[PDB]
């Protein structure tokens, strides 16, 4: 009845899409991006990378049990931590630059310090709580940490004390990935379910669920103004929903692609998303037209993870091929 | 061109190049074996007799060549979405337990299902696999305490010991689609402990061997 | 009859370069091609690009001209790196037979030590020879540009140079084969049945990949060095036919580019390689 | 949970979609990967 109620009102309030009101807009046109930089430091695939809040230092972490710290403008090694487990799932970096998170099958997520009076690399935190494989863990600040893993729940977890100060459930099928607000306030959680959740840290229970995809759905990514996000899937149709009007805005999909989605970005002004397919291509798409404004190559295997800095001046992608690629 | 500061960063950057390439060059030779199996199939017990909360790691030393085995079913999730990052695995050696005809979840079929969804995996389309059967004395005494039509209606045959062992080797050899590719090596785990490691070794030595061969073009 | 034949010549001598010269690149370009079984086929691509760009030109323009106008000095450079180039493609096949020997018939060397080191000392090793063999002709020892007929100097190079490699090859092969045979002999009709067919169609395949390796070689070499080593040896008959002289020494220069033919265009993922290229 | 969840304020699509258009064409002109920045003031050139 509930649910009944609430399909009643997100239908009603529909009337028009973005599609009729971007109508009179003209497209962006094409946007050819060259690869600026190669990094070439791995020898195993890459599952995750994380630009700073400086756009210089960008942490990815590999298959090897290396996770390695580079610098992007002159594309130098200034850190590579071993690792007891060779399986890395995520990597998060702090935005002071201060601590790296890294997880993968084992059901821990190590947090290990940068900056040292010895200038070495060593062990900070071991956060050990859940029991299925962690998904993805992220900074809010230096004292809290947020993860989502293979358990069906979120853990807000404190670095200091080490035990975690809220937990979240209510989904069926485990969390992939999981997205910081630019207030640091609330989240989003994508599973299997095809839906996506808001959790609001502060108080620590659900606000709004979110349906409109058939199959598992891999990334989700905030817009810079906070307000909506969108998510990708394996049925190869990335959807933006926005949080105010509880409603699906948009559909973006193409006939010549039948292969899932790994990773979502925006811009800085949110007027072109980057996405990342099985078909070693990413694709630049306007937000607003639901055109496909460019396509990148130049991976062999598969693109596994992109970022775009937060100053939007450039954007690095990794594939399994373990070649980072920077566009500009 | 003339700054100390890059220079530093550059030779810095060189030898974190070298350790890292020194570190995967001595962590190349090692065979990587993926163990999998169910809940209660003798898979701890079966690591424990080669030896003497998530992934399990397990090093063994034979005739000089490293074998890291991962044992996986410590933690139960969605299979489909970190199988593939097993790729390139040297051989998946799969438990199954013989005497699994009492508790119903039935394990049989169960087990069926479970090696027919890993070998026709699309991402272990050249990884061989290692079947390992276990409890020999409890599945002797259950077939002459009990009778085989249970588990199979559609099969109908004698008691005997060796032939009940054959059909069921033959059926499960019978499950894969691919043949040229992949070859399944069967064995029959007993309480000794020297005969599971040599043919865990002959069987890896086989597979590099095969590879090799292929690369040539020979095979 | 002079156009013809400096148009074949020049035809041939582009295809090798084209085909060595992409063999290289095919290499160097793409990260999935580092392994010392590439390595040592790319050196022997470099050998067959050196041949094909110092060595074919000068040979053509001889056949052509029917006389050496270059002086004795170029002579003698010509003659010596000939030779240096001839040794050095042979060893590297014989470099290459030796070590899939050791990857087939020792899996426990080939999962510890398989470092580059080990195709680098193989190619230093290849080019010793070549040179140990191609520079006492300069160091120890008009018209016409002919290698020395001296007897202990033919028999050196001809014994050193193809019957041992020849000999070292034929035993590494014959012991590939022989593994290769043991490895793959060692409702139920039906999958015996398969089971034959497969192991009979593998064999089929190991067969004719032999054969190809071995005529190859055999076919495109033996004959030249036979005639080396017969001619020298006597002096009363030397009314050799100057076509099948020259068929019979040109025979060796166009095995330039069949090595890297099948050697490297052959195998799968070097053909997957070249198509990632395109 | 549906219950307090259900009792939002809730919007018009419309006007979201017009504050999306505005908050998008309000920063456009500060998009290196939308415009492409010289390399006079490009840091990764
Ligand atoms: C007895 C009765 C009578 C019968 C007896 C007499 C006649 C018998 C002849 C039988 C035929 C023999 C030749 C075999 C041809 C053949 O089988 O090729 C088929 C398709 O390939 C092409 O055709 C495509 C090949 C194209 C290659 C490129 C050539 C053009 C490049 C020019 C160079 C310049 C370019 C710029 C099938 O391919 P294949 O089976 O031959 O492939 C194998 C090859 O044979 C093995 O050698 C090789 O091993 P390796 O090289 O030693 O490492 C294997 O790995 C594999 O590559
Ligand atoms: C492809 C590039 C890199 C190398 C070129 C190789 C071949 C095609 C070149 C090298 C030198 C050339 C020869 C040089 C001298 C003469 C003598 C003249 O009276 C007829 C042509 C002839 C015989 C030329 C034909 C083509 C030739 C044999
Ligand atoms: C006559 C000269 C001057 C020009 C032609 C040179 C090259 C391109 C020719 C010479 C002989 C040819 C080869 C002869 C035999 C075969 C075996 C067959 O199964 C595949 C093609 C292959 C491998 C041919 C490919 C092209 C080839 C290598
Ligand atoms: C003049 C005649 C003999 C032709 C000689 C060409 C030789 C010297 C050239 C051709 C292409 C060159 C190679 C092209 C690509 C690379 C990859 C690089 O990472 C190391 C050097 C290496 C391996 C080069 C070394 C020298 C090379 C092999
Ligand atoms: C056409 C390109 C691809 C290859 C070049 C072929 C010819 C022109 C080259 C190859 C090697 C060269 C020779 C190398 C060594 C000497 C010795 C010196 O004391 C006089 C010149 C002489 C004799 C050179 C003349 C030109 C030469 C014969
Ligand atoms: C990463 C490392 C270990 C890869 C090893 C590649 C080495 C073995 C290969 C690549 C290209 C080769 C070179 C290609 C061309 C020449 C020029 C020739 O006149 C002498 C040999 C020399 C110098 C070769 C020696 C070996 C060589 C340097
Ligand atoms: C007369 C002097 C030069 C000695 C010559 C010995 C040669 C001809 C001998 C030595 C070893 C022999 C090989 C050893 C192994 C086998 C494998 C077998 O399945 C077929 C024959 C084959 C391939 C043999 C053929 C002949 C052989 C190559
Ligand atoms: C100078 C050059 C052009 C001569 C090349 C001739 C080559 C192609 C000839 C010489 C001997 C031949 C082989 C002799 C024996 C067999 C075994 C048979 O079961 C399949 C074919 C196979 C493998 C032949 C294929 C072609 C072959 C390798
Ligand atoms: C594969 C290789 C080893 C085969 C070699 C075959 C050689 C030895 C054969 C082929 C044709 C033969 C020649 C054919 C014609 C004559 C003309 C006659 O008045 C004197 C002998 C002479 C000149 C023969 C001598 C030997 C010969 C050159
Ligand atoms: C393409 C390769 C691999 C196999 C076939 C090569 C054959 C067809 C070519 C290569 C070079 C050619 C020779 C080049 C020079 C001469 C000398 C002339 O006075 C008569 C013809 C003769 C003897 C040619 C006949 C055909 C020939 C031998
Ligand atoms: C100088 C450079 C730019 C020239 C490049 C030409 C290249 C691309 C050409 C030359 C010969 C060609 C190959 C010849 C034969 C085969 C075998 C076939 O089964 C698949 C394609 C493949 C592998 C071709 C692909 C493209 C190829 C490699
Ligand atoms: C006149 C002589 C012609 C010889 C032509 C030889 C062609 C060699 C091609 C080598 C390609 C090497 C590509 C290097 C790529 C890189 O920059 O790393
Ligand atoms: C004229 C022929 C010169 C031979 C040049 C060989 C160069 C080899 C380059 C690889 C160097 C690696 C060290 C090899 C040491 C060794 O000789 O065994
Ligand atoms: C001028 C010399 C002619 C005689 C040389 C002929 C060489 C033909 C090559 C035959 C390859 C035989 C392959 C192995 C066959 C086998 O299985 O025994």
């Amino acid at each position: 009845q509930l649910k009944n109620q609430i399909r009643d009102a997100r239908k009603a309030c529909a009337d028009a899409t973005l599609s009729q009101i971007t109508n009179n807009i003209d497209p962006v046109g094409r946007i050819q991006m060259r690869t600026r930089r190669t990094l070439r430091g791995h020898l195993a695939k890459i599952y995750a990378m994380h630009w700073g809040t400086d756009s210089r230092l960008l942490v990815s972490a590999s298959q090897d049990g290396k996770l390695i710290i580079w610098d992007s403008y002159t594309t130098n090694k200034v850190h590579a931590i071993p690792l007891r487990s060779s399986w890395v799932m995520t990597c998060a970096y702090a935005p002071s630059g201060n601590y790296v998170a890294c997880g993968g099958l084992d059901n821990i997520c190590s947090i290990y310090n940068l900056k040292t009076r010895e200038g070495n690399v060593r062990v900070s935190r071991e956060l050990a709580g859940h029991t299925g494989y962690l998904s993805c863990c992220r900074f809010l600040d230096d004292n809290q940490i947020v993860t989502s893993s293979g358990d069906t729940t979120c853990a807000l977890w404190d670095i200091e004390t080490g035990q975690q100060t809220t937990t979240f459930t209510g989904h069926t099928g485990d969390v992939m990935s999981l997205s910081l607000a630019p207030d640091t306030r609330l989240f989003v959680s994508g599973a299997c379910d095809a839906s996506a959740k808001l959790w609001d840290v502060r108080e620590g229970m659900c606000r709004q669920t979110f349906t409109g995809h058939e199959s598992d759905i891999n990334a989700i990514c905030f817009f810079p103004n906070g307000n909506a996000f969108a998510t990708g899937s394996d049925d190869a149709t990335c959807r933006l929903f926005d949080l105010r009007a509880d409603q699906e805005l948009m559909t973006y999909s193409h006939d010549n692609i039948i292969c899932g989605i790994t990773s979502v970005s925006f811009s800085k002004s949110g007027r072109l998303l980057l996405a990342g397919y099985d078909d070693f291509n990413c694709n630049v798409w306007d937000a607003l037209k639901a055109d496909r404004a460019g396509v990148l190559a130049g991976h062999d295997n598969r693109v596994s993870c992109l970022g775009v800095t937060d100053d939007g001046m450039a954007v690095a992608t990794g594939s399994w091929d373990s070649f980072l690629k920077i566009w500009n | 061109t003339l700054s100390a500061e890059d220079k530093a960063a550059v030779e810095r950057s060189k030898m974190i190049d070298r350790n890292l390439r020194e570190d995967g060059e001595k962590a190349a030779r090692e065979v990587k074996l993926l163990l999998l199996g169910a809940g209660e199939s003798g898979k701890n017990t079966i690591v424990k007799q080669m030896k003497i909360t998530g992934i399990v790691e397990t090093h063994f030393t034979f005739k000089d060549l490293h074998f890291k085995m991962f044992d996986v079913g410590a933690q139960r999730s969605e299979r489909k979405k970190w199988i593939h990052c097993f790729e390139g695995v040297t051989a998946i050696i799969f438990c199954v337990a013989l005497s699994d005809y009492d508790l119903v979840l039935n394990r049989m079929h169960a087990s069926m299902k479970l090696f027919d969804s890993i070998c026709n995996n699309k991402w272990f389309t050249d990884t061989s696999i290692i079947l390992f059967l276990n409890k020999k004395d409890l599945f002797e005494e259950k077939i002459k305490k009990s009778p085989l039509t249970i588990c199979y209606p559609e099969y109908a045959g004698s008691n005997t010991y060796e032939e009940a062992a054959a059909y069921i080797q033959c059926q499960f050899e019978d499950l894969n689609k691919r043949k040229d590719t992949k070859e399944i090596y069967t064995h029959f785990t007993c309480s000794t402990d020297t005969k599971n490691v040599q043919f865990v070794f002959d069987a890896v030595t086989d597979v590099i061997i095969k590879n090799n061969l292929k690369d040539c073009g020979l095979f | 009859y002079q156009v013809i034949t400096s148009l074949l010549l020049g035809t041939l001598i582009f295809c090798a370069v084209l085909g060595n010269a992409c063999v290289v690149a095919a290499i160097a370009l793409e990260r999935s091609l580092q392994n010392v079984a590439n390595y040592l086929i790319g050196s022997l691509a470099v050998t067959d690009l050196m041949v094909s760009v110092l060595v074919l030109p000068m040979a053509a323009l001889y056949q052509v001209l029917n006389k050496w106008t270059l002086g004795q000095v170029t002579c003698d450079l010509f003659i010596a790196l000939d030779v240096l180039c001839c040794t050095s493609s042979i060893w590297h096949l014989c470099a290459i037979a030796l070590d899939r020997y050791w990857a087939i018939t020792d899996p426990i060397d080939y999962v510890n030590k398989r470092t580059p080191r080990r195709a680098a000392a193989l190619i230093s090793l290849t080019w010793l020879i070549g040179f140990l063999i191609s520079i006492p002709p300069m160091l120890g020892w008009p018209d016409a540009c002919t290698i020395s007929k001296d007897h202990g100097y033919t028999i050196y190079s001809t014994f050193g140079a193809f019957y041992i490699p020849l000999l070292l090859m034929l035993v590494l092969y014959g012991r590939i084969f022989r593994a290769a045979r043991f490895r793959i002999r060692k409702k139920n009709e039906r999958n015996a049945e398969a089971k034959r067919k497969m192991a009979l169609a593998r064999e089929r395949k190991t067969v004719k990949t032999l054969g190809i390796i071995m005529g190859t070689f055999i076919l495109c070499w033996l004959p030249f060095f036979i005639v080396a080593l017969v001619l020298p040896f006597c002096e009363s008959s030397c009314h050799m036919p100057t076509l099948l002289g020259a068929i019979i020494n040109w025979l060796g220069y166009s095995n330039s580019l069949l090595n890297p033919v099948i050697y490297a265009y052959f195998n799968k993922d070097f053909q997957n390689a070249f198509k990632k290229i395109i | 949970q549906l219950k307090m969840e259900a009792n939002i304020d809730r919007i018009k699509v419309s006007k979201a979609a017009a504050d999306l258009m505005a908050y998008c064409e309000a920063h456009a002109k500060e998009d290196p990967l939308l415009t492409p920045v010289p390399a006079s003031e490009n840091p990764f050139r």
